[PDB]
């Protein structure tokens, strides 16, 4: 009854017991808590990729970056997080600086809209000037 | 186009966009013009996004 | 997330599938056989009403 919702909606002779007398004398040989610690991390779901997508307004909510430059930089970002989660200074499993050329790499940057053009101005903006190009005042 | 000024540019760029309310010479001309020949009509996409 | 990365690069589309070529152009295409929807036909029902 009455379940709360996380996301915004709209505007927003009795017993002699021969059974158990418990006393723990067994150790979990891998360990329960270790598998709990690992399986919580595995329980963490997939991280969203918000980038390059239209927002509620329409404008693509990605930052002003070059797409190959961001695609090279995201390897550095996940590499630094890899070094943080291995807790060593050099991330041994790195995602960049290999010998394998990836110059045609492209990621989903906010430089591009859905039509395939630049996103220097917002598109709600450029439609606002598109209709401001035709008005007529009082005679 | 980029830059702050974007208002009168569409009038100066796309002459067939306007209406032709009267018998002004430019209005007779824009009424004599054809219709489906303004704007984007051919793009060359290679990749998604 | 649900359905969000489809929102890039003309999401006007019909049905989706994934494929791969080996080396001489043998593009192995795998198309999922689309089941019928339960939201969409009710949208059709209320549109018919």
């Amino acid at each position: 009854k009455r379940i709360p919702r996380k996301t915004k909606g709209k505007s927003s002779p009795a017993t002699a017991e021969p059974g158990t007398s418990n006393c723990e004398h067994y150790k979990a040989r891998p360990g329960i808590a270790s598998v709990q610690k690992a399986t919580e991390s595995a329980e963490l779901p997939m991280k969203n990729n918000d980038e390059g997508t239209p927002d509620k307004r329409g404008n693509t909510k990605g930052a002003l970056v070059n797409e190959h430059v961001e695609a090279r930089d995201e390897a550095d970002d996940a590499t630094k997080k890899q070094a943080k989660d291995t807790e060593k200074a050099k991330a041994q499993v790195t995602y960049s600086d290999t010998g394998i050329n990836n110059a045609n790499e492209l990621s989903r940057s906010g430089n591009v809209d859905n039509e395939g053009g630049s996103n220097q101005k917002p598109m709600s903006t450029r439609i606002a000037e598109a209709t401001s190009a035709i008005v007529s005042k009082h005679p | 186009l980029p830059g702050p000024d974007a208002e009168k540019w569409y009038s100066i760029m796309y002459p067939t966009r306007m209406g032709t309310p009267n018998v002004s010479k430019i209005c007779n001309f824009v009424a004599s013009c054809v219709r489906n020949r303004v704007g984007r009509f051919d793009r060359a996409q290679m990749m998604n996004g | 997330m649900l359905l969000e990365p489809l929102l890039s690069g003309d999401p006007r589309m019909t049905q989706l599938a994934i494929q791969y070529q080996q080396y001489n152009g043998r593009t192995f295409n795998v198309i999922p056989e689309m089941p019928g929807s339960v939201i969409a036909d009710c949208v059709q029902l209320t549109a018919e009403v």
